[PDB]
């Protein structure tokens, strides 16, 4: 997979 | 990879409404944003509105508040859009995109009208001078839009295919080429593949001299 | 909402010289959380965009380093160091910071280069389309530059008018040349009526005309 996270936030995958 | 996949172009008649689909691999879908954002000629991009999925959170564009409704079945990683009470301004192309923008969808046409599907005709173009030329006219078909390659994909060199062009009665038409060189003429295949989705015209058209 | 607004709206620019974007937005991007939500994207025809650089300066998986992003506050620019064939397209400004989020109009980047003369093909109408009750007549002009030229039909060596349309392909993202189509409209009574069938290109990088013919029944 490519990587994510799980905690919310305003913007992801940044 | 990621991958954004939409579903298929619509035709849907004015008042009625359309919910076109989003599904996703290649990472954890409970933890990217996905936005909506249609484009439309004149409009440029418009951004319709997120939801993040691990919640059901949404952000939406005061402009489409009333007309769009996203959601998310996480059991198949696919986000959602539903539009509702539409209308000509609401044809265009839509798309899903993840998060600050990273990764895009193809695209879903909408086009909403009256008019009833119709299917193209497709023509060969054939030769009757080191290169040759052969292609297929893909003519009088309606909404938008057409699909067209060669060989299932497998022939790129040398093709052009034109963009579609809306005729003053109404309907479509566009063209696709392959300049070769002479020599293959009458011994290679050249199968020109067309799909239009909406009316559920499958074309597979071999295109030989004469 | 927060208004993007890109300059300029075309780049012609030929191959190897450094090209620039400039977009202006009306509230700064700068957000309560230290970061500039601004990004810059890539559309080509047809296709989907695909985002280039993000906050500002960042730059996407597999992106050349040819593409460079700077600014703050409300001024951004995207800068291409050497514009090469495959950068055509349109190039849009987004902002990630205000709600709703917004984009520029698009700045369409189009290749400058050498006269190329085209190579031209004409196609009968197939016996599939004449069984059917019509028949289009089509002209091929080929990967030729710049996109201006004249299409003239002739039938049995009359000078046609008001009876056929062109249409012109985007930009090649290999050699930065068009193609162009001219189909020639008639009924299928009217095309059985006739022998020769002619196509003649007039073209910058022609010294005289070009014509292509067929004898209808060979
Ligand atoms: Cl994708
Ligand atoms: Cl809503
Ligand atoms: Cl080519
Ligand atoms: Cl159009
Ligand atoms: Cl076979
Ligand atoms: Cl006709
Ligand atoms: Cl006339």
């Amino acid at each position: 997979e490519t990587f994510t996270n799980k905690l919310k936030e305003k913007h992801t995958d940044l | 990879e990621v991958q954004l996949q939409q579903s298929g172009p619509e035709l849907v008649k004015p008042g009625a409404s359309v919910k076109i689909s989003c599904k996703t691999s290649g990472y954890t879908f409970s933890n990217s944003w996905m936005n909506w954002v249609k484009q439309r000629p004149g409009q440029g991009l418009e951004w319709i509105g997120r939801i993040y999925p691990g919640d059901g959170d949404t952000n939406y564009n005061g402009k489409f508040k009333d007309k769009a409704t996203l959601t998310t079945d996480k059991s198949s990683s696919t986000a959602y859009m539903r539009l509702s009470s539409l209308t000509s301004v609401d044809s265009a192309v839509y798309f899903c995109a993840r998060s600050l923008f990273d990764y895009w969808g193809q695209g879903t046409t909408l086009t909403v009208s009256s008019a009833s599907t119709k299917g193209p005709s497709v023509f060969p173009l054939a030769p009757s001078g080191g290169t040759a030329a052969l292609g297929c006219l893909v003519k009088d078909y309606f909404p938008e839009p057409v699909t067209v390659s060669w060989n299932s994909g497998a022939l790129t060199s040398g093709v052009h295919t034109f963009p579609a062009v809306l005729q003053s009665s109404g309907l479509y038409s566009l063209s696709s080429v392959v300049t070769v060189p002479s020599s293959s003429l009458g011994t290679q295949t050249y199968i020109c593949n067309v799909n239009h989705k909406p009316s559920n015209t499958k074309v597979d058209k071999r295109v030989e001299p004469k | 909402d927060v208004v993007m607004t890109q300059t300029p709206l075309t780049l012609s620019v030929t191959i190897g010289q450094p090209a620039s974007i400039s977009c202006k937005s009306s509230q700064s991007l700068l957000d309560s959380d230290g970061k500039t939500y601004l990004i810059w994207l890539l559309q080509r025809p047809g296709q989907s965009p695909k985002r280039l650089i993000y906050l500002v300066s960042k730059l996407d998986s597999g992106v050349p380093d040819r593409f460079t992003g700077s600014g703050s506050g409300t001024d951004f620019t995207l800068k291409i160091s050497r514009v090469e064939a495959e950068d055509l397209g349109v190039y849009y400004c987004c902002q990630g910071t205000h709600f709703p989020f917004t984009f520029g109009v698009g700045t369409k980047l189009e290749l400058k280069r050498t006269v190329a003369a085209p190579s031209v093909f004409i196609f009968p109408p197939s016996d599939e389309q004449l069984k059917s009750g019509t028949a289009s007549v089509v002209c091929l002009l080929n990967n030729f530059y710049p996109r201006e030229a004249k299409v003239q039909w002739k039938v049995d060596n009359a000078l046609q008018s008001g009876n056929s349309q062109e249409s012109v392909t985007e930009q090649d993202s290999k050699d930065s040349t068009y193609s162009l189509s001219s189909t020639l409209t008639l009924s299928k009574a009217d095309y059985e009526k006739h022998k020769v069938y002619a196509c003649e290109v007039t073209h910058q990088g022609l010294s005289s005309p070009v014509t292509k013919s067929f004898n209808r029944g060979e």
